[PDB]
């Protein structure tokens, strides 16, 4: 993962921001990504939420 | 809008950066297509420049706006002041990663 | 000894001053023809130049044959001269200043301590006339004798950019110079000028009198202006290029203004503060001789 | 007791240490009420700026954490040479050469450190570019001829920061009341053929000027472009244009800022399309080539400096003060030092002077020995000649 | 200008900004133009800088284009000491008297004292009570409506009867 600049992850005053980015940074999964890209073109029948 | 300009200007950060391709190959194949003028919005064009890449540059202006906005964010807590600073660094970092 | 003609030494084809340009050895006047100007709101009023100090610096006891022409030319237009006041060898000119001195000034621009075989030299009376003033380049460093390095540049601009009307008036808008330009035009110009035998032009400036001198000032005004141009690029606050329909116009801004800049740039030769003092002194002496 | 050893003996050490080569920044004016350190950044037009000074959380092996308790041992359990009670220990005056030699070692290691990246960035400095429609305004216009123009967003994204660096007044807006002379004035004032459209419609002579001088108009949008002009020819049309790339080198030509020698130009023409990762790989390769072992203290400073990640985007990078408010200021004679006015691509003056002659080598015809294109033809080889 | 004898130490009491920020250059430029009318009213000396900066902000805001360009020249050559011809005449007098005297060299004499109205300046307390005249030099062919922003009662009250 390359979410943070070097040192900023281990910086003590950054911990709120780092906790936040960790709260949003889902682990990469080929199925989820391939789907995320593929779905951009695929027809949608049930409205997405 | 007359007085929501920071809001509108941030909303422009959402404007899509690609183009509306016509589905010429599929119209040629007589593939099924419910629209009478088939089209799909491709997310981004390829880099016609030799070095500059329009997409990374747009994200540069986006992170520029967002860092200016994080910086213009007043807070009470000391820790909120701290993260207000650290987020600007993280923004700048995402900018390079996106490039 | 080379005799001095009824004109100056400059009348000899051996001493002709030319800058390379568009594949040929162009005369300075036909470079200055390329020059065009942009007036700005700022104005330049020339004040009277203070008279040069009476006092001639002593030459020290120097055994060698000091290379005074290379020293002066590199001090003014040199691409990488520095600390020009440190060695203090310009004072050596004073050795020439005396009546019946045993020293001679070579056409090479070397000051020999005695006459030597197979080395041609300027007529000693004329050289005494030249040394009698220009040895004062020797005191460019010494605090009691320093030239102004701001106001004098007004005169530079006036003698460069100035129209005959602006010149008679003694005031001109602070003009911004420009010319159609080849790559590195200013450096190559500065190096064409560094090879100039300026001692010839100065000797004729200091020794010629009356009608011959006035004819000299008219004949050599463009050469003078060329040196002034190189110096003005040395002091110019900035030197940009401008794209213009498959052409590039070099632009220096501004003429007549000394920015006193010391940090170097690739565009032009740069003056260490010592070079600023030296150039100011040189301009004082030279403009003083040029207006009489 | 210790007051003498401070006022009379530490004060000198603070003064000589004040003079050392590496203590380059000012530290404190001594007035707590209004002190603020000057804050330079390495700004880039093509990236976010890097402050020299920030709370980066690199504590430097714990150095940046301050134990005030150090006053207790200092006052109350440490002897000083100046306070004997009286042995009269002789004072030590350290050899300058040690601290001098480590200072110098750090310096040379630093220049040689920057060098490979700084070279490539100079080669590609003209390579940043803006997309540009060229609408044609004549019956027989070539695809290049016409009225050059670019979207305002491209202009902010590239041209503007470079104007701020070149320190020229911002280009005029053109309200359609504009004379060609006003435009000529702005162009010669900002040394760049760029003007910002504000309100229509631009008149005939102004159009002939923008076309003939190839001045680049900057539109807010392309929403109805021809309505923004006044074509007496009725030649101009919203569908009639040619989009194309405009290298920054084809706009700017400031000497130490944007390398633009025709040599470097054609050398770029030889290059493949590049990513920032490609450029980074090139820089790493030149680094891999030119690596040379340093003096041992220089190897120590290199090891202590940490991994050379170099996340910084250095395309046309400068050194500018930022306001505490965070805006990056234009260079100011009267405040900023002359050395910061141009990076000079971060090279030594001699590397520039040599670079010149090298550009002269590269474009020598005798070297140009990569040949382009072949003719297949069925012929006898009677009396062969390469030519 | 009133011709009275002056025992002051120097003819030009204004500072020359040898090196300064923008605000100083503009303060000096507007300062050398002598816009202010003579005023015996006590000033609030404390707010002075702000006042003068506002004056630059007004002088540049409403001067004819040549005056405007003159202030811009002044703002660019800040190291110059601009001065009226009479001032320089006084300097030539004191140099003629005491040749050894040093004087700041980089001056620009005014061949013309600029033609502009003097600005009123009373920074002391007291509301003005203008006695407006029905007609004047200006001809307003068509003026935009002026909307007076509403007043607090803290700044002014309006009782039913005096």
């Amino acid at each position: 993962k390359r979410y943070f600049p070097e040192n900023l992850e281990q910086n003590q005053s950054a911990a709120r921001l780092v906790s936040a980015v960790k709260a949003r940074a889902s682990e990469a999964d080929i199925s989820s990504i391939h789907l995320a890209i593929a779905r951009e073109v695929s027809p949608m029948f049930n409205v997405h939420e | 809008l007359a007085g929501a300009n920071t809001i509108i200007a941030i909303m422009r950060l959402f404007t899509p950066q690609g183009f509306l391709r016509t589905d010429d190959l599929a119209i040629a194949a007589n593939f099924p297509r419910a629209s009478r003028n088939p089209q799909t919005y491709i997310p981004y064009t390829n880099q016609r420049g030799t070095v500059t890449n329009e997409f990374a540059s747009r994200f540069r202006t986006i992170v520029a706006t967002l860092a200016n906005v994080v910086n213009e964010r007043a807070v009470q807590d000391d820790m909120q002041k701290a993260t207000r600073s650290c987020t600007k660094q993280w923004l700048r970092h995402l900018e390079t990663q996106f490039d | 000894m080379l005799q001095q003609p009824t004109g100056g030494y400059t009348t000899l084809e051996q001493f002709a001053f030319t800058i390379r340009n568009d594949g040929t050895n162009a005369t300075p006047t036909q470079f200055l023809q390329l020059l065009s100007y942009e007036a700005t709101e700022n104005e330049l009023v020339k004040k009277t130049i203070p008279t040069p100090e009476t006092h001639l610096p002593s030459a020290r006891n120097v055994p060698g044959n000091v290379y005074i022409e290379d020293a002066i030319t590199q001090a003014l237009f040199g691409i990488s001269a520095q600390n020009v006041n440190a060695h203090g060898y310009f004072s050596r000119l004073s050795a020439l200043a005396l009546p019946n001195t045993s020293a001679r000034l070579g056409l090479d621009g070397v000051i020999y301590n005695s006459e030597t075989i197979n080395i041609p030299f300027y007529d000693p009376a004329a050289v005494a006339n030249f040394a009698a003033t220009y040895a004062k380049l020797g005191n460019a460093s010494t605090p009691r004798y320093r030239a102004d390095m701001i106001d004098i540049y007004a005169h530079v601009g006036l003698e460069l950019a100035g129209t005959d009307a602006e010149r008679a008036a003694g005031v001109m808008p602070v003009k911004r110079a420009k010319f159609d330009s080849w790559e590195g035009s200013l450096i190559s110009l500065s190096r064409d000028v560094v090879n100039w035998k300026i001692l010839a032009f100065l000797i004729d400036l200091c020794s010629l009198e009356g009608e011959a001198l006035r004819a000299f000032k008219t004949r050599n005004r463009d050469v003078f202006r060329m040196m002034l141009f190189i110096m003005s690029t040395a002091v110019a606050a900035n030197v940009v290029n401008r794209k213009v329909t498959k052409r590039v116009d070099r632009v220096l801004e501004y003429i007549g203004v000394n920015s006193m800049r010391t940090a170097g740039r690739t565009a032009t030769i740069t003056y260490d503060l010592s070079r600023h003092e030296f150039a100011a002194k040189f301009l004082q002496l030279t403009f003083t001789r040029w207006n009489a | 007791n210790i007051a003498v050893a401070h006022t009379d003996h530490l004060s000198v050490v603070y003064a000589t240490m004040s003079n050392f080569m590496l203590n380059f920044t000012n530290n404190f004016s001594g007035n707590h009420a209004t002190f603020k350190p000057d804050q330079y950044v390495i700004t880039s037009p093509e990236g976010s700026y890097k402050p020299i000074i920030e709370r980066q959380g690199e504590t430097v092996d714990g150095l940046t954490i301050i134990d005030t308790s150090i006053v207790w041992p200092i006052l109350c359990q440490c002897t000083y040479p100046l306070v004997r009670q009286s042995i009269m220990e002789e004072i030590v005056y350290p050899d300058p050469s040690t601290t001098l030699s480590q200072s110098l070692s750090v310096a040379q290691v630093l220049s040689k450190l920057t060098l490979p990246d700084a070279f490539i960035n100079m080669i590609l400095s003209g390579g940043d570019s803006v997309v540009m429609r060229t609408y044609q305004t004549e019956a027989d216009d070539d695809l290049d001829e016409g009225i050059r123009m670019t979207t305002y967003d491209q202009y902010l994204s590239h041209i503007r920061e470079r104007l701020h660096i070149t320190n020229v007044p911002d280009p005029i807006y053109i309200t359609g009341a504009s004379t060609p002379d006003q435009i000529a004035a702005s162009v010669q004032a900002t040394h760049v053929a760029v003007v910002l459209y504000q309100s229509g419609v631009i008149n005939g002579p102004a159009s002939t000027y923008l076309r003939e001088n190839e001045v680049l108009v900057v539109m807010p949008d392309y929403y109805d472009v021809v309505s923004r002009f006044a074509n007496a020819n009725l030649q101009m049309n919203n569908n009639r244009y040619h989009e194309s790339v405009l290298e920054i080198a084809d706009i700017f030509d400031q000497a130490d800022f944007i390398q633009t020698s025709d040599a470097v130009r054609q050398l770029r023409a030889l290059m493949p399309t590049l990513s920032t990762s490609q450029i980074r790989h090139a820089i790493e390769r030149i680094a891999q080539i030119t690596d040379v072992d340093s003096t041992d203290y220089g190897k120590l400073t290199l090891r202590f400096l940490g991994t050379l990640t170099r996340s910084l985007k250095m395309q046309n990078a400068q050194i500018r003060r930022i306001r505490p408010d965070g805006t990056v200021l234009r260079y100011d004679d009267q405040i900023d030092i002359e050395a910061f006015r141009w990076s000079r691509y971060f090279l030594d003056e001699l590397q520039l002077r040599r670079l010149s002659v090298g550009l002269r080598l590269i474009t020598n015809p005798r070297i140009a020995r990569r040949f382009n294109g072949v003719r297949i033809m069925y012929l006898t080889d009677d009396d062969p000649d390469p030519d | 200008d009133k011709g009275a004898l002056v025992e002051a130490d120097r003819v030009i009491q204004r500072l020359i900004p040898l090196s300064s920020s923008t605000y100083v250059q503009r303060l000096a430029a507007i300062g050398a133009l002598y816009p202010n009318e003579f005023t015996e009213n006590v000033l609030d000396l404390s707010r002075l800088s702000t006042a003068l900066l506002q004056l630059s902000d007004t002088y540049y805001q409403h001067a004819n284009d040549q005056l405007r360009r003159l202030y811009r020249r002044m703002y660019n050559d800040s190291r110059t000491l601009y001065m009226t011809q009479r001032h320089q005449e006084l300097l030539l007098a004191q140099i003629t008297a005491d040749p050894n005297i040093l004087l700041y060299p980089y001056t620009y004499i005014f061949t013309t004292i600029p033609t502009s109205m003097n600005y009123i300046s009373n920074t002391g307390q007291g509301r003005i009570k203008h006695s407006l005249t029905v007609t004047g030099a200006t001809e307003h062919d068509t003026v935009a409506d002026i909307v007076l922003g509403q007043t607090g009662e803290d700044v002014i009250t309006i009782s039913m009867v005096e």
